[PDB]
């Protein structure tokens, strides 16, 4: 389907940019895609309001969680060498997902001498 | 009072509490302090029972009993949605507040209520409940009567 490419490009333009979470929020007018490149959070992508729903569905399947739950929070796990943590949670304006992208000298990296 | 306010809600950690009786305001309080902060470089989330109305760019939860969804689960299930900034509608119980004052510790800023009369009552209502002493002074940064 086109949702299950727009999921899997997504996350390869996570990885691309060396983002750590990546946050679908939606809202009661709009939908927001954001990621959180190394702490800083950043607006990406804000599709249509419609896709809310198969968004979320698409990431609750390749998680192996539940679909049609839409009450309570629900975490998962998928492998992609990417090994990512969803976690949705129930809003006002539908569910909210999180997924966290994780991969399986001390002066250069910041150090002073003393 | 507002910029002490402001760059009280604005630090990157910490409890703050609003408090007074029924009717006195919080909620409103609260949600402007919310809005203030509602930017595009934070994630805000909320537990509320129930929300007074919609903020649009925040995330916010009911407390659904229907599912046992209660203040204590959904602040533990919002607290793994890796937020900057919580709001919990009120601690009622001590588990609520265990649970804000490990999310203060850990990096989170956290806004909640409570029902006493006095900004001392807060600090009070903390040490009744089982909260250990020391515990409030670390992660408390003000009270609003």
């Amino acid at each position: 389907a086109p949702i299950i490419k727009l999921i899997n490009a997504m996350l390869g333009e996570a990885i691309k940019e060396g983002a750590s979470d990546i946050h679908i929020e939606t809202f009661e007018k709009t939908l927001s895609i954001r990621f959180r490149v190394d702490g800083v959070l950043r607006e990406v992508l804000a599709p249509s309001r419609k896709l809310s729903s198969l968004l979320v569905s698409r990431v609750k399947v390749m998680a192996k969680l539940d679909i049609a739950e839409k009450r309570v929070p629900q975490d998962g796990r998928i492998s992609l060498a990417v090994d990512v943590r969803v976690s949705t949670m129930p809003s006002s304006h539908g569910e909210r997902v999180v997924m966290r992208l994780l991969d399986k000298d001390l002066h250069s990296l910041g150090m002073t001498a003393h | 009072n507002h910029d002490n306010f402001r760059r009280l809600i604005k630090r990157p950690h910490g409890i703050i509490l609003v408090t007074g009786p029924t009717g006195s305001g919080k909620s409103t309080t609260l949600y402007a302090g919310l809005q203030e902060l509602n930017s595009s470089e934070r994630n805000i989330l909320t537990v509320e029972d129930p929300i007074e109305f919609d903020i649009d760019g925040i995330g916010q939860t009911q407390v659904n009993p229907r599912v046992d969804m209660t203040f204590a689960r959904g602040l533990r299930a919002i607290l793994r949605q890796d937020p900057d900034v919580v709001m919990v509608g009120e601690i009622r119980d001590l588990e609520t507040a265990q649970i804000a004052v490990q999310a203060s510790l850990t990096g989170h800023l956290v806004m909640s209520t409570l029902h006493t009369n006095t900004a001392v009552g807060a600090v009070t209502r903390l040490r009744d409940m089982g909260i250990e002493p020391f515990l409030i002074s670390s992660s408390l940064l003000g009270v609003l009567a």
